[PDB]
């Protein structure tokens, strides 16, 4: 329903970015593509899945000095320190999660950017990755043109 | 019309959840993972340890490297003598070497003992040389701890009271005697008439050797065992003693049978029995049966600044000679000590009991400019907190923690889209 | 002034979400309503709530084992330790506020879509949570037919 | 026209501070909270515990379940005895139930005692039974700290030196005595003419004992206590001893009247006294006056393997009898000892003293799948990491902490409304 | 390009906030100003930067308890503590460069909104930060009166 | 037309990443800091701590506060008294000032000693005063380590079994005696025909003294000091002994030469030697050669509550007397002990040793309301969490810790601009 939005779908169907398109006879019926070249959508995929290196070899190379001169293991403490450390990977994944979230949620807003003044301003803002477009004045190719399928 | 990118998800998708934007994907990776831990010895800091060892670390060896258990960058890092131990150049036994062991380093390597095992055959009177093996190492083990150095005291100051008491030997010690302790004898007493005067000695530990600071001194302090006072009255008047102590007056050590129950075995004869004892420096006094005087003439000498646990490595021959354990259980009774240990047996290259490939490998992390932890379960470099099971202590430096590998949290991978708000 | 701003009323006067109107005459002066039948907003604010729960089982779970031989209790180390969890408690605390804050932003920001796109396009967006309709083929049950109040 | 959703707050509104976007509400909840406490007694690990008791933990006793303080499943996690008690054991009076506590549990349950307290009216020359019962268990429950099992060793290795010497019987003690210590005394000893020989003795503290490794052992080496060499010249030559000593020969035990000052109280007589002390194994010398020798016969072995603090149960009488607190005091200057104590008397639903209502209350933790904690406030559950008032120490688990209720954040709830920007 | 991009300039040239417009004779040429009245950036960046005083006072005030009665230090211990602590502010500083980007461009966001209600509906958003305008019906008066450069 | 809002940066921009958004700024600033660390004596709780001193912190002084190293405030909170000192008071040599220190603080600041320095020429036998300073002291903070309060006992119970011996006095003495110890003899002891009988005592150390619980005491167990057994026979028969036993006869002290050789220096004369030892409550016995008996005759009464590591203050003259460094000393080889030291020369302002301005400097923390740590390196206030170099221990409260200021991360500042998803 544009990026505000994620459905879900049964069965086989890919899950993805697709486009969509509405009214016209008065009413319409709906319809969803079969991909588009959003070429920008999986090289950014790519460079923010990268970019959580950064975090990870932070936590990494933390490791705690300790100095134990005990013959048998204190197994309670171990467990406790490791649940312990364990936590703070749990708040940084919870980090990083986001991060990637709100960085593509970004990119995919600075796709549907691109578009609006490729046709501008035939396009039309209706909240973003969504446009109303005057089928008077834009044909298909005009269409095509703007939005690339 | 109204055009939209529009987002959807699969059954193949799972939801992660994020602190301000949650991630659908449909496939994720785990965050991190665990570190490989490698068996055998090795150190943390290259430039703050010392190896103590013999002819299996001598660079100096006519056979040298294939008679090296390490290559030359870590063999100049031990202070090592072909033949040697820290055992025989404490007592120096006839015709053996006699090694100054000393040095400094926070990190130890102890790769020595094996130049005293039952195949030496040394006697002289020792009721069971594998027992003071095990005693004297735990002594030093224990001192080593704590201390930054540690040197062979192969001299005490001593003086004795007595000016007709001559120096004793024996046909069980290559008709000679130990370096330490050292033997006094008057040839006059003599259970007849003749039964002379209850000697006396003392014996200093310094405070100093060298450019050493003794804190604390590892000695011996030796007593003789005989069958039983009748037994013994075939040398001495009255019953046999042999008292050590300090300064004040306080007993520390020695066998007086006159309050303690005699402790010999059937007709074996005249047995001796030297436990290790952990002193401080100062002056200390003897009292003993006329005939037999025994007097401490060496020691180790161990400061109190601090030091990581040691390493301890198994010290034993090939198949063909007689070995003990003594240096493993004297590591394992001991706080702070990590003991490496062969799964085969050792097999020299350059003869039969120098130059082993196992020990080699077990070796060659000693070795390495990145460990970051050590202990009784291997050595680690710092890929990871995490290890996949326990590093058994002792153990010191940044030493990984274990965790089940379902506890380590995964991040979305693949194709993903973006989700926040309710939706609905 | 439209979701982006949060403004402040004095004395009685409600808190919350209403709808406001502006020009007319030329020039108008406003009119702030007095409640719309946002029940989504409602039902959203329950769930984010509920959600808070995931962040704070994880942290009760948590619990560092301990073994103390001694008889009287080291005051000063307790009070840190508990100083320090105190603190873990308020990051996790700032992060839940914001995750509250961000999620409940987003699906203000799914309601104005849907409004948007039940009149579309007469709606037209004037940034989020605002609309500019021309009053001239939207008479009242045409804007009561796309807003509801 | 312009149509907006219009977001505004009143006076009863706060803001919220987050990392990413603020919140205003009018109401805020609590983040999370206290952990209730309960008193009494429990364990963290139902596998790995052991009990230690008496009738009241006696599921075998006539009267179960009415004599109990605990129900089925706990009294079988209980090693008890009808009549027992440790210290009872450890002598084995005459006619005195002589129960072999033994068992292995990380965390401990120390619930008897009772059975030897003044009420038994156990005489046998005791100087301060009282004093001797809370010497004893303070030994028990310090060697008890570091171990993972305890047994009684009901019967030492002992050997006399004196062929003469027979087993000794007095009035005061049913006209027998003790298991432990053994009693010896020579007929002819008289201070006329008649005045014998300086009488010997060894006993041995094995390694093991069953199944159970003995690292430590806790031993009784008792003395008699004259009223002054004189009162003591009516019985024997020269002045009272009875020393204890090592292998070595150094003295650990005993009373030495020689050098040390008589203690005994005017015309009381002759007294027993019975330290207890943690000795290591081994074998133990004895000189003592030629006319009485005392000699250990019993000890508890415990290992060093390691344990949890240790809970020790009040265990005393109903009003009517004559009770001590001994026990308490033993535990209360032993460091990892947990005292649980009842506010009411004991009222007992079989009899006066066996199956109370408080101190089932108590112990019915013992009882549970899920604590996490125990300590000397009492135990709880994983509720949350916070605690109301502190939790005394000794403790063990995963334990609370103190913390003000003021200090512990709270949520924004009620109607909310987001905020980002500066709005200005 | 507007609000969600941002770009680079070489050797002088001002970085920051400036006008740019673009089409006009078919095809245009671009152009960017230097400097608006953005006085309103410049203000909300203060506000930001102190309220960052928050989060750090809450972590210079918490100080763990210690007793040590040894007399040589023990470096590796301190160097791990202090490793540890240096960690835990590290990720708060995360969290204060996002918190400040997020409220920042927020503020932005606000700027942008005021500016299409003061020409409205004359302005037309074209996503954050970007508008099309109909030179036709405003000419150059009512421009610099709906942007103010 | 399109009109645009445009965000960009120089290369004098840098990019400071975030979690959910990154920011473009040219300038940052530190996050936060270091903490200034103040050199001197301080503490954390300005209602539980205590100073015990002499008249550079007495207020009675005639001079005061010219003769005062702090101000009247911190005064109050001293038990000091012109002339004084523990050692003074320990000893109680002729004519000293005879100060009873007592008084309660988990923080203790010891500022005193000076009076009984090698200045003062208090002979009475003294082998070496410097070496019984330095010794006395060490027992003095290691007791008080672990001690809530700390008095002197200023009368022990003594009891001696001789009927003849009397009071003893010397011309090296101002021809008279220490309070402590007691000096016993007995005129007939003569070396002609005349031996007298070995002489014995008792002496209790209580529970308690006042409101003060004692769980530890500090004594000292003098012996006398003789040439050779010849120089000694000058005076009495056999050998010379003074030995100290606890209740059941284990030696704990003294000098029996008997077994220990003489450590005399030649023809200085007869010397006496007073090691300060730790002893638990109780009675003790002495047993000594007839002529001469020793009886520790005081003692300091510490608690084992608990308390903070303490403050030592240089205790020395100005040029012009004889100091010694004995506390320092003592201090350094004594765990959980501070010790505060003067750069320049003690210079007073009331006469040439009371009243300086580098002590009044180092002592004013004393003093304030806002010190959270303090250590062996100065104290702090809690600003931030750092230091730029290491506190070093002993230390306690809330300590800085070290870490390099590049480690510090920074925060963007000046001009400011967001950045968030690719921009690709
Ligand atoms: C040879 C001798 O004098 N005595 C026999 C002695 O019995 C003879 C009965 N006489 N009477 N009465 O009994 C013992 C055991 O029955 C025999 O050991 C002893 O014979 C020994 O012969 C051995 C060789 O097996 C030795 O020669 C030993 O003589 C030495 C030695 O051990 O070498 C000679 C040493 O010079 C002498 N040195 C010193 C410093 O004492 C040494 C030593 O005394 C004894 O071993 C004492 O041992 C100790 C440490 O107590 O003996 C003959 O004794
Ligand atoms: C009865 C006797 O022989 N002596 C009187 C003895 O004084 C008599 C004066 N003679 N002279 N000279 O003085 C003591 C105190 O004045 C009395 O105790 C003693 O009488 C005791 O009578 C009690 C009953 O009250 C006992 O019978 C005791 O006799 C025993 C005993 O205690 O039962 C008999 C035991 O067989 C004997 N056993 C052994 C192994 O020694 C026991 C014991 O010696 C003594 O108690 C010694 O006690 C110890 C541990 O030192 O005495 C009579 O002594
Ligand atoms: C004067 C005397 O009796 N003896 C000479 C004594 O040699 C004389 C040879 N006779 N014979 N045989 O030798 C010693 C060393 O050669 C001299 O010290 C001693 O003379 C001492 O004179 C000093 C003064 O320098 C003292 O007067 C000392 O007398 C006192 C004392 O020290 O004041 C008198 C005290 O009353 C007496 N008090 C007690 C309680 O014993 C004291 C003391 O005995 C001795 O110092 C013993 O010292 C100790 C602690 O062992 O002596 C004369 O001895
Ligand atoms: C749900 O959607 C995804 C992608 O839209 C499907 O994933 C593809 O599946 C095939 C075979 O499993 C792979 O070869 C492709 O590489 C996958 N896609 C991607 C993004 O690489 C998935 O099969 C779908 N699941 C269902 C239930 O139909
Ligand atoms: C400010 O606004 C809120 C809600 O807009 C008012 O809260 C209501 O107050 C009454 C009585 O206090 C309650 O019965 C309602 O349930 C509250 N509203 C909600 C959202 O449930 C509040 O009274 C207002 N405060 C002032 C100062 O007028
Ligand atoms: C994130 O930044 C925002 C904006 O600077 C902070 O919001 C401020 O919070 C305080 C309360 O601590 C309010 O009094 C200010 O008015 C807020 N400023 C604005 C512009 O709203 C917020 O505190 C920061 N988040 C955290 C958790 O520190
Ligand atoms: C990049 O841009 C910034 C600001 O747009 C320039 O910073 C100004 O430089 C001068 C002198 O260095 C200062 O007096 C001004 O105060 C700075 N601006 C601000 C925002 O205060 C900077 O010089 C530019 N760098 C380059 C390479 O031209
Ligand atoms: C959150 O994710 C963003 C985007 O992937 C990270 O931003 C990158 O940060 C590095 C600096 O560490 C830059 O060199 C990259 O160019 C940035 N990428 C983009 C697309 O801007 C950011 O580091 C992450 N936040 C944290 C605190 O790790
Ligand atoms: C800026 O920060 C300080 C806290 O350090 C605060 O007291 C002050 O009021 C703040 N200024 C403004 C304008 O908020």
């Amino acid at each position: 329903f544009g990026l505000l939005f994620v459905g879900f779908v049964a069965g086989g169907v890919a899950g993805g970015y697709f486009w969509g398109r509405s009214n016209g006879g008065g009413g319409g019926a709906s319809v969803s593509s079969t991909q588009a070249g959003f070429d920008k959508i999986g090289k950014d995929i790519q460079q923010l899945r990268n970019d959580t290196n950064a975090a990870i070899e932070g936590f990494n190379g933390r490791i705690a000095h300790d100095e134990q001169a005990i013959k048998n293991l204190a197994k309670e403490i171990e467990d406790a320190r490791a649940e312990a450390l364990v936590g703070e990977l749990g708040i940084i994944r919870s980090l990083i999660v986001a991060n990637i979230s709100m960085n593509l949620k970004e990119s995919l807003y600075e796709l549907a950017n691109q578009i609006t003044k490729r046709g501008g301003g035939i396009a039309q803002e209706a909240g973003p990755g969504c446009w109303y477009v005057d089928s008077e004045n834009c044909d298909a190719s005009c269409k095509e043109y703007i939005f690339n399928f | 019309e109204l055009i939209c990118i529009v987002q959807r998800v699969n059954e193949s998708f799972s939801l992660h959840s994020g602190f301000g934007g949650n991630v659908y994907s449909m496939k994720t990776e785990p965050m991190t993972g665990f570190t490989n831990v490698t068996k055998g010895a090795s150190v943390i800091n290259q430039k703050d340890w010392i190896g103590f060892g013999d002819a299996r670390t001598d660079l100096t060896n006519d056979q040298f490297p294939a008679s090296s258990d390490v290559p030359l960058a870590v063999a100049k890092k031990f202070r090592s003598l072909s033949g040697a131990s820290l055992m025989l150049s404490a007592f120096g036994p006839p015709g053996k070497v006699d090694y100054l062991y000393q040095g400094c380093g926070k990190e130890k390597v102890f790769y020595e003992g094996v130049n005293w095992s039952p195949e030496a055959g040394i006697d002289c009177f020792g009721s069971n040389w594998t027992q003071t093996k095990k005693d004297f190492y735990s002594r030093i083990y224990e001192a080593a701890r704590s201390s930054t150095c540690m040197t062979l005291v192969n001299s005490l100051d001593t003086k004795i009271s007595s000016t007709t008491a001559t120096a004793g030997t024996a046909s069980s010690c290559s008709s000679s005697w130990m370096k330490s302790p050292l033997w006094y004898a008057e040839s006059s007493v003599n259970p007849p008439q003749v039964c002379g005067t209850e000697q006396s000695a003392t014996f200093t530990l310094p405070t100093s050797f060298g450019i050493y600071k003794c804190n604390k001194h590892v000695v011996q302090l030796c007593y003789f065992v005989y069958e039983n006072k009748a037994k013994f009255n075939t040398f001495g008047c009255g019953d046999y003693y042999q008292n050590y102590y300090d300064g004040n007056g306080n007993l520390i050590g020695g066998m007086d049978n006159r309050v303690a129950a005699y402790r010999g075995i059937a007709n074996a004869g005249v047995k001796i029995e030297c436990p290790s004892k952990i002193l401080n420096p100062g002056t200390y006094s003897i009292k003993s049966t006329p005939r037999f005087l025994l007097v401490p003439k060496r020691s180790y000498c161990f400061d109190t600044d601090g030091g990581y646990p040691i390493q301890v490595v198994q010290s034993e021959w090939s198949a063909s000679r007689r070995s003990d354990n003594a240096t493993e259980e004297a590591c394992l009774q001991t706080e702070g000590c990590i003991f490496i240990k062969k799964t085969t047996p050792y097999v020299g290259e350059a003869a039969d009991n120098a130059g082993d490939i196992e020990m080699r490998q077990l070796l060659s992390g000693l070795g390495n400019n990145d460990t970051v932890c050590v202990s009784q379960s291997g050595y680690t470099k710092g890929e990871t907190p995490f290890v996949k099971d326990y590093l058994s202590p002792p153990k010191y430096g940044r030493c990984q923690l274990k965790t089940d590998s379902g506890r380590i949290p995964t991040l979305p991978s693949g194709l993903i889209i973006p989700q926040a708000g309710t939706d609905s």
